[PDB]
């Protein structure tokens, strides 16, 4: 009975595992859009206000 | 850094519209020193007329 709870422990865990890869792989792409974001709102937002 | 940048263009801009609504009135040729008096009496002038 302790080696089947284990074996459903084990497939939890794997589940999370692939959950948290998931996970990261989209923070990492969420990463390179805030950096793009914050160059694009000083290039049209702060960059004009010198001549006005 | 752009909300303070605005307020200080804000502030700039309706003190330079300020100034040219002013310079507009105190260009007025009537409220000019320096108006020759007219050589033809003017219509409202009704004692002049008179």
């Amino acid at each position: 009975q302790n080696i089947q709870e284990a074996c459903l422990l084990l497939d939890k865990k794997q589940k999370h595992i692939q959950i948290l890869i998931k996970g990261n792989s989209s923070s990492k792409s969420q990463i390179r859009r805030s950096s793009v974001e914050a160059q694009k709102y000083v290039q049209d937002k702060l960059l004009p206000w010198p001549q006005e | 850094v752009y909300r303070e940048l605005g307020s200080i263009v804000q502030e700039l801009k309706e003190s330079g519209d300020k100034l040219e609504e002013r310079l507009t009135m105190l260009s007025d040729v009537n409220l000019l020193s320096a108006s020759k008096p007219r050589s033809n009496i003017d219509s409202k002038d009704l004692t002049s007329h008179r």
